[PDB]
């Protein structure tokens, strides 16, 4: 109940100082004023999702030391983050991560 | 031992504006609170101060007059208010008050 | 109790970030030879509250949004978002003790770019778009080292709670074995929150997102913005230099805690006055191309390195 | 001078030291002096759980020692 | 308590909110813009007044009309003063800007902005010291201070 | 003569390729910027507390142009219209005929502080020192029609500062 | 192509495929006031503070290159100390524009500390501008035949105290940028000129010398005393932007050298031209002599007559070679007056200069042509 609360706090504080926020210079009166897709970007996006994938197995590493497996365990996890570097080679070797058209 | 000296003229200067009350109403009027050697005042009420330890250009000032021409000028203190004998010297054109 | 306890976290946060405006404001000019504010108040301490008032009564510009409704939820969003990143910092004891509160940060950290691409879009322009997804993709490239970087230190520590890594740093400080990371991730925190030497958005000649936006609106940003500040550097100083906690005096470790978290504000402040700004495609290349190939190696020498010492933190 | 930067200094270090000072004491008050308890784990809470049965009044933090055994 | 007591001090606060945070958008078009400068270096600080060196269009409060304005410039100048969210004043800085100056009988220069905008503050110089440019906007500043708005509202 | 700016050859050996590794790594002429930096924090800053102190100026400083008299009381001006003519802006207007008393005097001298470049050729072609530029720099406006100077604004403005004006002229008319 | 009108006094109209500028197209005009054509209803006096007003950062130099037009035409020599002056004051005049380009250009790209600590040094350079002639930015202070005064007592010692500490504030400027990383990569390989192309393309000044082309007015055709006094000129090697800005950090080295020398080298005289059809005479001896109240009656009305001729004038002004072509039919106003200013053909050069660049980058391309649209619109 208590994360429900402070939750409930903060999002409900942030709409009033934005409704007042909209409404406290419109108690006064002011007279009425009147009167390409690029591809780069778009690769940044995913090489950055590939990455952020590979990211959530290897959030478990710290529990994943306390077995008693560690030869089998440090095999893994090396081998993950070693496939993370292979990845990143192959973008900087292939031009991805260039800028120049 | 330089760390003391330091707090004592911080304290002389509280001192040195008549107390407590005459410190604040040159930290809120002028918003500094040094101390100077009396230059001489003007008929409006203005008092010029000189310290030339300052460097060249804070080693003179004005604290105006509360009252000019009828006008509160407590808080509404103006540059036009120093009259032209003593705008010559405040304005380093000259070295003779 | 609990309904009192959140407002004495929220309010003097923002208190704080009001005041921080004055201080960045007035360390800036010293370090430019001149004073920064002293008239509005004694040494500007009203300054901030003269601010804050003549934006609230400034007629906002509200522009033909294409929506009008992504317009007030960005807003919203931000700021909403940056006081609840506060709820599990232990100070030393968190107002949420969460188990995994190193991961609740990243979590909502990483939901703070909403509130970037939907400014974007509710400003109708084709040009502030453009600002919006140069900001965006800055964001998420530099929280790939925010994560790995997190990891390879809680491998010293051994879980995600926030108020282990004070026992973590009871003998020594983790800056002292994880120098490196700490340098990376220092830089990390300062291209996530726009700053100098990494805004661009703010960085006019090249671009911002936040453009269309006037009065308390702004503000609203501009509170959010820098709330992130105070909270990332209050984050570094937990991660990298472990405050004792004395459970007889609480207050000697906020004491101590927030002096750090002081001066580690207060070195964003410096080093915007010293540096000129990265340019978009070279602050990429230093992520790519720097920090990660770093970034990794070091995660699997951290990996290794508590097994083959006989280290290995405990997992309660 | 550079020490006409500290006042701000000062308003802005004391906002945020009431957050941290305030919830110790908050914890305290309501935790009848001792520090709130931690229940991570769900052996934990089973124990918090049991100390709301055996204080006879459903608190946790409401410690019954020796004088309580015949 | 009255309500020509209440009003009275509530236009002291929203005046003392307003003259006390400007933030200026400068228009630097000429030599003007130079002395606008030494007006933000260490010598006078503007910024320890509130006024801040450089603000956005849309964040700002005074425009500072500094140089000299040209017949294919006007319009941008129009347009960027319409797009100030009000409250919102104009200084006039220098003989250019006030009625043309040196290049008044010129075909290709409006013979004062205060044709294209209205303007709040004269500041005459060919450039005004930035000691004389600060002083108007002291000036202004106590001008903001003499502003009654709520005043006349409960009078209405 | 002439000098090479950037034509410099890093050498190769170990322990200078080994010093900008250092360089490079660990930032060390980043943090040789910071220290910089923190040295003007604790330099007193050249702020002036205006309008308490003022900049200072010299003898020669060109401001609010005013119209002198003699020590009798009598105008300087005898309408010749010299300044009217060297001025380069054209902002000066002059209208003169016989005075009462038979005097060459002016009965119009009007200038259009908006057209003014404030140049100083006015009081330099003056023969009988009575147009000049006097000290004062703060009188700016909120109107336009204000700095529109006619006679009358003129010689108000030289019994204003003649105190000022005169000691300025004896400070400088040796280099004149 | 994305098509931008940046606009606002430059209007930049850039295509721009992706990241990279296609081409960049600069709208000027929104400084022209006709100074050209007013020139022409001006005597050759009082046409001079339209000189102080185009290149208003360099404002004695631009005087200068007029007076030594109009000196030519007249066919009449300034008095030597009169050359001295206007020596010294080149000199201090080049220190005031170069630390606005250094410092105006590394506060578009972000470095903002920089300018506050020699605006500084620029605030002291404005008093002896107005030590001398009164007005702190546009003295109208050199002019045909000499200058309007003479210096007065104790102005050359203040001189000497400011220059002896200038050389440490060049020091502290090159703390910051010099060295550091990221200045080199916003400077280093961006616009590139061949030094054939610079010459093709009307180039002058650092962006000449930047390319390794050794050239400088100041000792291949001297005015004044130029041809007295010792320097250096800086060279660059790779033509880009931080050679660039290499050449004018130590330009202001070599200028606080020349200093020196007019300090110890001044000599006595007079200050302007001894011959009073053309310099006003003294105003003792206008209010004695008949002669004297007639040559002032008439020069301050009619002004000067100027042989009937024409003239092209330069000068290594700051940002380059600055230059008119006078043009006299042997009345006291100038028939024709055309005015060449550096940053005309530099401007025209950035389309060249940012072919294969980022947008990013013309910020920096800009700055490094040391661009000021006083003189470019004119
Ligand atoms: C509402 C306005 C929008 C809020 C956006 C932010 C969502 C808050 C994040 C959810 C809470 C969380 O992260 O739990 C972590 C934490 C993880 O903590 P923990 O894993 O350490 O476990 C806590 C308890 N122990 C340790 C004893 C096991 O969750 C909790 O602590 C308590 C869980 C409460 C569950 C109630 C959730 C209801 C609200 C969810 C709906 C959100 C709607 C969002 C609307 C769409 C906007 C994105
Ligand atoms: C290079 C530019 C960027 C660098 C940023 C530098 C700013 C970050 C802070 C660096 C200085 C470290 C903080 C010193 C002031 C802390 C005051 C304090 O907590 O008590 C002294 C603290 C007291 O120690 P403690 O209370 O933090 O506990 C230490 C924890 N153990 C025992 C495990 C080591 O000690 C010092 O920091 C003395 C220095
Ligand atoms: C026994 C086993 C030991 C195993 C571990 C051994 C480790 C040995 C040391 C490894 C190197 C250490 C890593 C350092 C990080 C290097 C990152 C990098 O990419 O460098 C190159 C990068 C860029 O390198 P570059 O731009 O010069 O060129 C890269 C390569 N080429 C030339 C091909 C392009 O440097 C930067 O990160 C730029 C810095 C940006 C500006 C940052 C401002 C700094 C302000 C001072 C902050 C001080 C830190 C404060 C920390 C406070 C923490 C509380
Ligand atoms: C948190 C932010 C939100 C705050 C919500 C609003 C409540 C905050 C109140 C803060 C009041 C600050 C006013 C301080 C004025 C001051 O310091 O002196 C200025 C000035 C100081 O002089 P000065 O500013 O005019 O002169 C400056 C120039 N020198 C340096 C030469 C002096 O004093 C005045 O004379 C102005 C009078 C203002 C009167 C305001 C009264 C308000 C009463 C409350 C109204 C109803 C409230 C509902
Ligand atoms: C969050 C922190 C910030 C909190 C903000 C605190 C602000 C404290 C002051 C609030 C009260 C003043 C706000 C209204 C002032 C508006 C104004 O200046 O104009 C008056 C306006 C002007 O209205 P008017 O009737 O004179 O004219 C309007 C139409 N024109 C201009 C075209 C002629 O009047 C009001 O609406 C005031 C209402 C009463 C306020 C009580
Ligand atoms: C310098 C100081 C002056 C500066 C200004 C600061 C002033 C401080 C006061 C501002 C905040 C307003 C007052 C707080 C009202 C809180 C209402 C409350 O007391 O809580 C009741 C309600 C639920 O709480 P509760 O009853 O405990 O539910 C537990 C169920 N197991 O609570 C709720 O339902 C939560 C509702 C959201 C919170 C309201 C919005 C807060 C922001 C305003
Ligand atoms: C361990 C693997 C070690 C090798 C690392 C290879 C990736 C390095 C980046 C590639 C850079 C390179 O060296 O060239 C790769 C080469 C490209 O071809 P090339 O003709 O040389 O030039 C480009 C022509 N278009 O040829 C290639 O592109 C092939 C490499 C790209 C594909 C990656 C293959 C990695 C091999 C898997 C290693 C992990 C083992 C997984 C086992 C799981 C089995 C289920
Ligand atoms: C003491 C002994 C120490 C070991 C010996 C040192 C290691 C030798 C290899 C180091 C040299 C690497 C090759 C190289 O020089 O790459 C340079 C090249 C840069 O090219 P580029 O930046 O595009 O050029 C711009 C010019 N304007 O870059 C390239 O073209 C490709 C570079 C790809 C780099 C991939 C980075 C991912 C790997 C991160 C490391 C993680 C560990 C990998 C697994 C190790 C397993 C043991
Ligand atoms: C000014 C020059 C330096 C520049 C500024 C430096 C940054 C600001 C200082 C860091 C921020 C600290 C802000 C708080 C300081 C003021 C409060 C304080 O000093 O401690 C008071 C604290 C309260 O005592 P309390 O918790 O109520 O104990 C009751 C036990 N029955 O008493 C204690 O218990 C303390 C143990
Ligand atoms: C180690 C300290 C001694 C040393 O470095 O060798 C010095 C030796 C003499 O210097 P010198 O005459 O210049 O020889 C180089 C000419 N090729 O120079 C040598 O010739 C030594 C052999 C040269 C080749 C060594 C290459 C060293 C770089 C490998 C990468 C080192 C990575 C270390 C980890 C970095 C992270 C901290
Ligand atoms: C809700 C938004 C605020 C409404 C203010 C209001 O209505 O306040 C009214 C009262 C006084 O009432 P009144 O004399 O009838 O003024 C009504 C307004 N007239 C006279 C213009 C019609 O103003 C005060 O005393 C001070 C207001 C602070
Ligand atoms: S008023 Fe004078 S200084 Fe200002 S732009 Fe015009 S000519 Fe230049
Ligand atoms: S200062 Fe120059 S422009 Fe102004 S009135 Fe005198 S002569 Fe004319
Ligand atoms: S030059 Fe002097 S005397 Fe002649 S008209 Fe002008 S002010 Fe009068």
């Amino acid at each position: 109940m208590n994360l429900m609360l402070a939750l409930l706090t903060n999002f409900t504080l942030a709409t009033l100082l934005v409704i007042i926020a909209f409404w406290l210079p419109q108690l006064n009166v002011y007279s009425e004023k009147t009167s390409p897709f690029s591809m780069k970007f778009f690769l940044v996006a995913i090489t950055f999702l590939l990455f952020d994938l590979e990211i959530a197995l290897l959030l478990p590493l710290p529990w994943a030391s306390q077995t008693a497996n560690l030869n089998t365990m440090l095999t893994m996890a090396l081998f993950l983050i070693i496939l993370l570097a292979v990845s990143l080679a192959y973008e900087w070797t292939q031009k991805g991560l260039e800028w120049t058209e | 031992m330089e760390l003391l000296q330091v707090l004592k003229r911080g304290l002389q200067q509280v001192s040195g504006h008549g107390g407590l009350r005459g410190y604040l109403r040159v930290l809120f009027r002028a918003n500094d609170v040094r101390v100077g050697t009396l230059v001489g005042e003007d008929k409006y009420g203005n008092k010029y101060y000189e310290d030339n330890k300052q460097f060249f250009g804070r080693h003179r000032w004005v604290i105006y007059t509360t009252e000019m021409n009828g006008k509160n000028t407590f808080w509404d203190v103006d540059g036009s208010m120093v009259p032209p004998e003593w705008h010559r010297w405040l304005h380093c054109m000259t070295d003779d008050p | 109790m609990f309904m009192i306890n959140i407002l004495m976290l929220i309010i003097p946060i923002l208190l704080a970030v009001a005041f921080l405006t004055l201080v960045e404001r007035k360390v800036l000019g010293y370090m430019q030879l001149r004073k920064g504010p002293n008239v509005v108040g004694p040494y500007g301490l009203l300054q901030p509250i003269a601010d804050a008032i003549k934006l609230f009564i400034k007629e906002p510009l509200r522009p033909a949004t294409s929506s009008a409704s992504m317009f007030i939820l960005a807003p919203i969003m931000a700021l909403g978002l940056a006081l609840t990143m506060w709820i599990p910092l232990p100070m030393p004891y968190p107002l949420i003790n969460m188990n995994l509160g190193v991961l609740f940060m990243l979590a909502m950290s990483s939901l703070a770019v909403y509130s970037i691409l939907w400014s974007g879009w509710a400003s109708n322009s084709k040009y502030a778009l453009i600002g919006a997804l140069r900001a965006v993709a800055q964001t998420i490239s530099y929280e790939v080292t925010l994560a790995i970087i997190l990891l390879s230190v809680l491998l010293m520590s051994g879980s995600f709670t926030l108020s282990t890594l004070i026992t973590t740093q009871e003998q020594m400080w983790l800056i002292l074995p994880a120098w490196p990371l700490a340098m990376m991730w220092f830089i990390s925190t300062l291209a996530e929150t726009n700053r100098a030497p990494f805004d661009l958005t703010e960085g006019e000649s090249e671009l911002g997102f936040n453009v269309e936006y006037a009065a308390g609106p702004f503000a609203l940003f501009f509170m959010a913005e820098y709330a992130n500040i105070i909270m990332m550097n209050i984050f570094t100083a937990i991660l990298f230099l472990g405050t004792s906690h004395n459970p007889h005096m609480p207050e000697l470790y906020t004491i101590n805690f927030t002096i750090k978290s002081l001066l580690l504000t207060m070195s964003f402040l410096w080093i915007r006055a010293s540096y000129p700004r990265f340019r978009y495609d070279q602050l990429m290349h230093l992520l790519w191309k720097n920090f990660l190939p770093l970034t990794l190696a070091l995660c699997m020498w951290h990996v290794s390195l508590p097994i083959l010492t006989s280290g290995i933190p405990p997992q309660t | 001078m550079w020490f006409e930067v500290l006042p701000g200094i000062a308003v802005m270090g004391v906002c945020l030291f009431i957050p941290g000072m305030a919830t110790a004491r908050i914890h305290r008050f309501s935790n009848g002096g001792k520090e709130k308890r931690v229940a991570h784990y769900p052996y934990q809470w089973y124990l918090m759980e049991r100390d709301r049965r055996v204080s006879g009044v459903n608190r946790s933090y409401v410690s019954k020692g020796l004088e309580n055994i015949d | 308590s009255r309500g020509e007591y209440v009003v009275a001090k509530l236009d002291d606060l929203i005046n003392w909110a307003r003259r006390s945070s400007l933030w200026p958008m400068t228009f630097g078009l000429a030599c003007c813009a130079v002395e606008m400068m030494h007006m933000a270096a260490p010598r006078y600080d503007m910024d320890r007044f509130g006024v801040v060196f450089r603000a956005s269009p849309r964040q700002s409060d005074v425009m500072i009309v500094a140089g000299t304005l040209t017949n294919k410039m006007a319009p941008a100048l129009r347009k960027v003063y319409d797009q100030m969210p009000e409250p919102r004043y104009v200084v006039s800085m220098g003989s250019c800007a006030n009625g043309g100056g040196y290049y008044h009988y010129s075909y290709s220069v409006v013979r004062g902005c205060d044709r294209i905008v209205p303007v709040d503050i004269y500041v005459p110089g060919c450039p005004p010291t930035a000691e004389a440019l600060l002083y108007g906007i002291l000036q202004l500043q106590k001008k903001i201070k003499r502003e009654k708005r709520l005043r006349i509202w409960y009078r209405r | 003569t002439y000098k090479y700016v950037n034509l410099r050859e890093p050498s190769m050996d170990m322990k200078s390729v080994t010093d900008r590794a250092a360089q490079t790594l660990l930032w060390t002429e980043l943090i040789r910027g910071l220290g910089m930096t923190l040295s003007y924090l604790f330099r007193e800053p050249a702020t002036i507390n205006y309008p308490f102190e003022k900049g200072p100026l010299s003898p020669r400083f060109r401001g609010e142009h005013a119209l002198r008299r003699y020590p009798s009381g009598e105008e300087r001006c005898i309408a010749c219209k010299l300044c009217e003519a060297v001025c380069p802006a054209q902002a000066i207007t002059i209208e003169a005929e016989p005075r009462a008393d038979g005097s060459r005097r002016t009965t119009r001298y009007d200038i259009d502080m908006t057209k003014c470049i404030y140049c100083g050729f006015c009081q330099e072609a003056c023969p009988v020192d009575a147009i000049v530029e006097g000290p004062n720099f703060e009188f700016s406006t909120e109107t336009h029609e204000e700095l529109l100077y006619n006679k009358e604004k003129l010689l108000n403005n030289g019994d204003k500062w003649e105190a000022e004006i005169a000691a300025n002229i004896q400070a400088d008319y040796l280099y004149r | 192509n994305l098509t931008l009108n940046f606009g606002p006094v430059l209007r930049l109209v850039m295509e721009l495929s992706g990241e990279m500028v296609r081409k960049c197209d600069p709208h000027i005009g929104l400084l022209h006031r006709g100074t050209e054509k007013l020139i022409e209803y001006k005597t050759y006096l009082q046409a001079l503070p339209y000189f102080d007003r185009l290149d208003y950062v360099s404002m004695m130099c631009n005087e200068q290159a007029y007076s030594l037009a109009v000196e030519k035409l007249l066919n009449i020599r300034p008095p030597p100390r009169a050359q001295w002056i206007r020596v010294l004051f080149g000199e201090i005049t080049r220190l005031l524009n170069h630390i606005m380009a250094v410092t105006t250009h590394a506060l578009d790209i972000g470095a903002m500390t920089p300018f506050f600590w020699m605006f500084e040094e620029r605030e002291k350079m404005f008093e002896f501008y107005e030590r001398v002639s009164g007005a702190r930015m546009h003295a109208a202070y050199v002019r045909p035949g000499g200058v309007h005064q003479d210096l007065p007592l104790g102005l050359m010692d203040d001189i000497y105290e400011f220059s002896k500490n200038f050389s440490l504030r060049i020091d502290e400027l090159e703390e910051m940028l010099t060295n550091n990383r990221i200045w080199r990569n916003r400077t280093v390989d961006i616009g590139i000129v061949t030094a054939e192309d610079a010459l093709n393309y009307g180039f002058s000044g650092v962006m000449l010398r930047g390319s390794g082309i050794q050239w400088d007015l100041r000792k291949t055709q001297p005015y004044d005393v130029y041809d007295q006094v010792e320097f250096d000129v800086p060279i660059g090697s790779r033509g880009d932007c931080y050679d660039r800005y290499l050449c004018r950090v130590e330009e202001m080295r070599q200028s606080i050298r020349i200093i020196s020398q007019c300090l110890n080298k001044m000599p006595p005289g007079e200050i302007k031209v001894d011959d009073a059809k053309v310099s006003p005479p003294k105003r003792a001896e206008m209010k004695t002599s008949m002669e004297s109240l007639i040559h002032h009656f008439k020069l301050y009305t009619e002004g000067y007559q100027v042989p009937p001729g024409a003239t092209y004038t330069a000068i290594e002004a700051p940002k380059g070679e600055f230059g008119v072509y006078l043009v006299s039919d042997g009345s006291s106003r100038p028939y024709r007056c055309k005015i060449k200013a550096p940053g005309f053909a530099h401007l025209a050069g950035l389309d060249k200069m940012s072919k294969g660049h980022m947008l990013a980058d013309v910020v920096a391309i800009i700055g490094t042509q040391d661009i000021v649209f006083g003189e470019v619109d004119r």
